């Protein structure tokens, strides 16, 4: 009943950013048709960590730890 | 015996109540060595975080 | 003449025109194509502008034709405005067809003279016990619900919409800045169920919108609120959160060319904010009864969004994360809470001996809280077990059901008139109440139901 | 073909090529005079390349010519490795000869895939008494022996080594990852002179080299025992300090023109910390059983560092700077030393049940410090005054004598078995020795041992 | 050549001249036509200088003339700066015409060698009874000064200035760093008044001045006190507070884009301080003592600006409000106020065992004021009602008349020597005047005035 979705520690940082995109589609199949679905995010933490490396070497202005200043809107 | 036994519980509870006002303030210049250093800490992470953002603007 | 895009940054857009032909700031652009479009922000020097898209930059490219609209985003207003859901540049968000305005006013303007300034000092009642004991509200007066995430702010502006603004003979504008789409559908099924929707006008920009929409949504509410408000009239406005358009202003502050200030925040962040709140107001015109609640972050009171927010509000009602997690709702701190009619020309001398009276009490038992949790309660004197005995009553005493938190608790809301609060806070400062537990005052209303639940313990 | 210096700023060295031979990321050069080793990073454009020197630096001007090798890195692998001591480009260093080896690996790969993952959860017997009671081991998993500075790090893994050689009978790969010189001759000298150095490989970049060396020597450690993985043999893996390989990419990060992250780390910390941390595991094909130090800085978890460090890893220790200041050693924190092999459905129910007893007692006695500082024993009830009593001496009997802690004390060391470990404990937490004092349960190996300490 | 203004950013001013005669680091500059005055901080490039004014720029455009003078900032020195006040260019800010001075010498100097050094550890004798016994001066030293107002800080300092100037042949310089413009009117008034203001010069360097004028106001002082020493004397020099020293240092580094160091301040933080004090030592020729107050800030002693401060201090002088409301002037605390001279190797074991005997029983006092506070003078013993009658005869000897402050007490001033202190306060710990009431102890000058005050 479980689609796993996995971007682990050794992979581009890319990956790690777009992988709860990709799997929040995957569940959005179901929704989409009139079923149900549920998700888990393991760690929206590191994806965070993910898209401060990404944003910091694009060389875009970082705030508060560091972080750019769209993550929320992440 | 029963009221000498009084007048030592009274004595014994200034000694203590002495003893309870050093140790506490013992642990509060313990606590305030552990403020003044996060104080320092959070002004320097504030300039770094400042100084970071002034330069890749 | 035509700009083209040279500069696609994340939400920030440069625009290059030629040299005669440059937009003013505050100018809308128009996209050739694509359905987006852009607010001038800065001017740059050789022909280039930086704006802000009002829509999602994936369907951009550098080289598109952009057009001058030659004017700012202008909304519809009127009373085709209400019952009517709108996004930040006036597109109806319903699927109710095309709004029939007869006018439309720019977003941006200049707050109102010190000359057109009038204050009045009338009160106005809410049916909540804290709020209507420490924080007494004035009509055409503006309201702050300061607080941390999950304390209850959107549940008491949705009690103050219920006691306030259904028996309103007036207009009413309702600002969603920044937050939950869940809320906003569950909000306008609420006002479409209870046949109150026809004179409320609703305004909405998302939490997942880019963030030039909750950048100047919060000014499209307050244009069609200023046109109700010049039409002589007393008008509403709630804004769920005033903060989020502070932290959208965060969010392209940086790759707008500005250095940051002090906590990551914008340099321009307290001209940011007094440039929207000074617009606000009730002049000789018409009147505006504002409901805005501030988000406060980490529960930090001292941080400093919402420490420029204090001195732009007549009466604050400031949200406690620590008796929220006591169990106690509203939540409201007594201590921490203050308004200007809290005066005795205004509300009475007996209204203010009371509130002073409880404020005090809590004060002391504030101060007697952790010696009760080193020692214990029979080291204390006489007084002392009098008046932490009636504190935690007071506590108990401060909560309430609500009508709109029933799916919440599971038990009826209840409505509590002034002089209820007054005279059953009055009865256990005198000491009316001492032989009552303190479990009987806690969720029950009037002091009538106080004594009816003691009888079940 | 070649290429010129032209710019040297520290650590750092750009080298301009033709532009139809720009060699690739990690890429070995080599300066044709003084024969030093750069290892490339970026690619710059104009046909410039910014790399990092795998030694000295001073001396070296602009205008020097560079070779490139066309490959990256490559160490000796194999047979041959064993009984050796060697540094980051695999040369020797203990005056033995050359390594006869019959064949050499680059130092970079990927990890291993999904697929080739092996699942296990089969104990290691340590012999020590905290480490088998509350954070257990298992063979072909990951230790992490975090603490801050002159907590014991090295002499807890030095007990490990010496416990965990016991049962093993394969080989061992040791990296020296920037610590103290004057160790690693210890160690060589110790095992030469007991004659288990020919099981052993040792790769050495200590404190007092240039942080090339640092940030690329427990590559050239993995690569050794990855090698004796892809074998199929079951090999050890200890690395002294991994918080040094992080630190090394602290000091050439702004060099190499990287914006800082939070307090003044590189921007790619979790990256360089995943990428070499997802080569260690076993697979399929054989087993890695590791052993890492791990530096805690100004004694703060909360740094960064071991932050990212502690969801890498199977098993974690936790040292304690107050615990050590009590006296006691291996000054194991019980409540912030966590493993995965504590588990019912692994250890048993009666082994469980006794490490959640512990912890219980331990917390809650964690939670009167203030109470019993200002106030006193005296006015807790008479249930707490039962839990204090068996806490502390729960407290003295998570401590033990060391058997390479034999030079700083004299006492000798003790081996306890998991059985005693878990029987005494018990019979501490059902209250069969409430009649003891607390200082015979001190620096003894059974509780036994605490049973004759008593009567003394 | 002369030079032009290019930039006007605040106080920061870039001037650019001809490449070959670009002026030198802290060379004044005189912008044409304006009685503004500018340092030369940093060299640019391209014959551009990056200066600080010290003055106002209100009015300044770009393409005014610009003149080097060919040196640094050059303050009148010698007898004519006594009893006149200047500014840090010393220039006269009293309306009392030209200073008559014979020389002028530059702020800027380096320390005095490692053989210019006198050697020894000679005391500088003040005459207050309470500093030569409890905290001694050493001549090349320095003294920290804490305490609020209103406790008789200045009238310690013009009783230092008319006891150096009378009984040792020496003068005074007065540095206001961070000066407010009442207190030093204030300040001049109450020198007029005391018959002092002819042995001390006067600098003021006030707070509504730019910060480089609040930086070098302490150099320009220290420039007079060198010419003071180069006479052959014994100079004491006075800085108002050195925490506006730093703070002015941090805004001018501020002003020129420094990146900050810890807690905010100025990345040479520690040599600033270090090219202002080891100016101020005792050398073949004589020596420059200096007083300085010391603000602490938010009563943080681990702080930088004092971590930095207190390693240069050779003596602290606390003042009380708890000695003034007793009557008891000056009112220096004996227990808090330390020395590094109170040493036996220093001063000799009888001024050791004298003062740190002193210090044992007001100690003992102390802690049985507390005593009878909380049960009564009858729990005491025979032996502790002793101890606190020769106490109170010790704590009313500390207190001594004062020449600057005849209006005050209605008495003749006093000035005693060492050997009187050290002979007096023996006297009273080996219970020789007993026999004598208490009040007879108190604002008298040796043993034997209190002896003939206890005939009256
Ligand atoms: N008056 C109340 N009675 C009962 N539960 C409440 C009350 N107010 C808040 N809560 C609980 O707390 C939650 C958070 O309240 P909410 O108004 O959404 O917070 P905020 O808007 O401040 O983030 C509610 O959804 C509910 O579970
Ligand atoms: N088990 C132990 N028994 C006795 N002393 C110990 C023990 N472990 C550590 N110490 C003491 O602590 C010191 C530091 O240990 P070490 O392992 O070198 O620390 P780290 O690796 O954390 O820097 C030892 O030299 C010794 O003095
Ligand atoms: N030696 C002294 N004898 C008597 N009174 C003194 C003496 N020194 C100070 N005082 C009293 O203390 C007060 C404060 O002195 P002052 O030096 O002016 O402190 P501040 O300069 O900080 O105001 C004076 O008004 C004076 O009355
Ligand atoms: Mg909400
Ligand atoms: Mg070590």
């Amino acid at each position: 009943n479980t689609i796993v979705v996995a971007a682990s520690a050794s992979e581009s940082a890319a990956l790690q950013y777009l992988a709860p995109y990709s799997g929040c589609t995957m569940g959005e199949y179901f929704r989409d048709r009139g079923e149900d679905a549920l998700i888990v995010y393991d760690d929206l933490s590191k994806q965070a960590v993910a898209y401060r490396q990404i944003s910091l070497l694009l060389r875009r202005p970082p705030g508060r730890e560091a972080y750019p200043g769209d993550v929320f809107y992440l | 015996a029963v009221v000498e036994n009084n007048a030592c519980e009274q004595a014994a509870r200034m000694i203590a109540m002495k003893n309870a006002t050093d140790n506490a303030g013992e642990l509060i210049s313990d606590l305030q060595l552990i403020y003044n250093k996060a104080r320092q800490a959070a002004i320097t992470q504030e300039i770094s975080e400042i100084v970071g953002g002034a330069a890749a603007v | 003449s035509s700009g083209r895009i040279v500069q696609i940054i994340g939400a920030v857009i440069d625009v290059e025109f030629p040299r005669d032909a440059v937009p003013s700031i505050y100018e809308a652009l128009k996209v050739q194509g694509v359905e987006t479009t852009l607010e001038v922000q800065q001017q740059l020097g050789d022909g280039v502008v930086r704006s802000i898209a009002m829509g999602s930059t994936e369907g951009l490219k550098r080289g598109l034709n952009v057009d001058s609209t030659g004017a700012a985003i202008s909304v519809p207003v009127g009373k085709a405005t209400l019952g009517r859901i709108m996004d930040v540049l006036g597109n109806p968000i319903d699927e109710a067809g095309p709004i029939g305005e007869e006018e439309r006013w720019g977003i941006h303007r200049e707050a109102p003279s010190y000359a057109d300034q009038a204050g009045g000092n009338e009160l106005l009642e809410t049916g909540i016990k804290v709020i209507d004991l420490v924080c007494p509200f004035a009509k055409g007066g503006k309201v702050g619900l300061f607080g941390g995430a999950g304390v209850g702010k959107t549940v008491n502006m949705m009690e103050l919409i219920r006691n306030i603004a259904i028996e309103h003979s007036g207009y009413s504008v309702f600002a969603g800045v920044g937050e939950r789409t869940r809320e906003g559908n569950d909000f306008y099924h609420e006002m479409k169920d209870s046949n109150v929707l026809d004179k409320v006008a609703l305004v909405y920009g998302q939490m997942n919108e880019p963030p030039g929409n909750r950048l100047r949504v919060a000014l499209t509410g307050l244009t069609m609120a200023e046109k109700f408000r010049d039409e002589g009239r007393d008008v509403l406005l709630f804004i769920d959160n005033i903060y989020r358009y502070t932290l959208a202003g965060t969010e392209v502050s940086a790759l707008l060319g500005r250095m940051p200030s002090a906590v990551g925040y914008q340099p321009t962040l307290a001209e940011e904010m007094g440039v929207l709140q000074e617009r606000i107001t009730s002049t000789k015109k018409g009147s505006i009864t504002s409901i805005q609640a501030v988000y406060v972050p980490a529960d930090d009171l001292t941080d400093p969004s919402p420490a420029t927010t204090f001195a732009h509000l007549d009466a604050t009602v400031v949200l406690s994360r620590d008796i929220a997690s006591l169990g106690i709702y509203p939540a409201v701190d007594p201590l921490d809470s203050t308004s200007r009619q809290l005066d005795p020309l205004v509300i009475g001398q007996d209204h203010y001996d009371t509130a002073r009276g409880v404020q005090y009490v809590l004060q002391r038992y504030k101060e007697l809280k952790d010696i009760i949790a080193i020692l214990g309660m029979d080291e204390l004197s006489e007084a002392d077990k009098l008046l932490v005995a009636r504190a935690r009553k007071i506590q108990r005493f401060l909560s309430q059901p609500f009508f709109v938190a029933e799916v919440f608790t599971g038990s009826p809301g209840k409505y509590v008139s002034l002089k209820d609060t007054i005279a059953g806070f009055k009865g256990i400062l005198n000491g009316d109440y001492d032989h009552l537990p303190e479990q009987a005052f806690y969720m029950v209303g009037g002091i009538e139901e106080a004594v009816e639940k003691a009888k079940k313990l």
